[PDB]
């Protein structure tokens, strides 16, 4: 998924 | 409706002066002398003010990974934005977000150089060029996009509302939910035009005008693109980790 290729962003959003 | 969208508007000029310390009318005021920056003109001045060419790349990296979290955070405060799956939020981002950088970019920017360091400093456009190739280049388009750009007088208000229309663009690749992204941008788009009939009466077709701004900032981030997969196959120094996640698979 794009969730799991975006770790940094993910962490960012959340 | 009408006074609907003025809310909106409103709303994401206030999200806009609490997600970025530096405005474009704080940067103004320091282009014209109205509030001093320290000038980078050549060499013996950049280390006065703090190899070369890969110095600076390695300074606007860690501008933009700044700049990512900067916009994040506004995009947090875009209405509907947070309600959507965290995969197309990740998507968004990593589509729009140097479309964003560009354009902030411009609001620090005269024809002659730029801020950096939050206003702190001041690098010439002419400083940029001069650097050896193919850095010489990096910074040109850029330039050359600012000053079409700021040629329109856009304010912070609405620079606030545009920023909002890139970021829920439903066309980016790899959307799951395009339906619930256009409808948020369907009424951002409203809320622009409104914005610039009230606040630029007398500047026809401006709205026209910033619609195209949107296609030519994806011509200079897909120009980038290029331009580092020149740079990553002559040099052999790597990107931020924040930057090597947006770039990878970015068009
Ligand atoms: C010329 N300035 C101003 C900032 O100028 C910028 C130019 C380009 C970017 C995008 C970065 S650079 C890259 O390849 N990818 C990115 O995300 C971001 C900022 C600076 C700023 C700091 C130090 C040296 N000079």
């Amino acid at each position: 998924s794009v969730x799991v290729r975006h770790x940094l962003l993910t962490a960012i959003l959340x | 409706e009408s006074a609907d969208l003025r809310a909106l508007a409103k709303h994401l000029y206030d999200s806009y002066i609490k997600s970025f310390p530096l405005t474009k009318a704080k940067a103004r005021a320091i282009l014209t002398g109205k509030t001093s920056p320290f000038v980078i003109y050549d060499m013996n001045s950049l280390m006065m003010g703090e190899e070369v060419a890969i110095r600076i790349f390695q300074g606007c990296q860690f501008r933009s990974v700044e700049a990512v979290q900067e916009i994040t955070e506004y995009a947090k405060s875009i209405p509907g934005f947070v309600n959507l799956d965290l995969n197309d939020q990740v998507t968004l981002l990593k589509y729009g977000v140097h479309e964003i950088i560009y354009t902030m970019l411009a609001s620090l920017m005269n024809k002659d150089g730029v801020l950096i360091s939050e206003g702190q400093g001041f690098m010439t456009r002419e400083f940029l060029k001069s650097l050896r190739k193919p850095f010489g280049d990096f910074m040109e388009p850029k330039f050359e996009f600012a000053v079409k750009f700021n040629a329109l007088e856009l304010d912070d208000s609405d620079l606030a509302i545009f920023i909002a229309v890139i970021i829920l663009s439903g066309d980016r690749p790899g959307l799951l939910n395009v339906k619930p992204i256009e409808d948020i941008q369907d009424n951002l788009l409203q809320a622009l035009e409104l914005q610039l009939k009230l606040n630029h009466p007398e500047s026809s077709q401006l709205f026209a005008k910033l619609l195209q701004k949107m296609t030519d900032l994806r011509q200079i981030v897909t120009e980038h693109v290029q331009l580092l997969q020149v740079i990553k196959k002559t040099e052999t120094m790597s990107l931020h980790p924040l930057l090597q996640e947006i770039y990878k698979d970015l068009y």
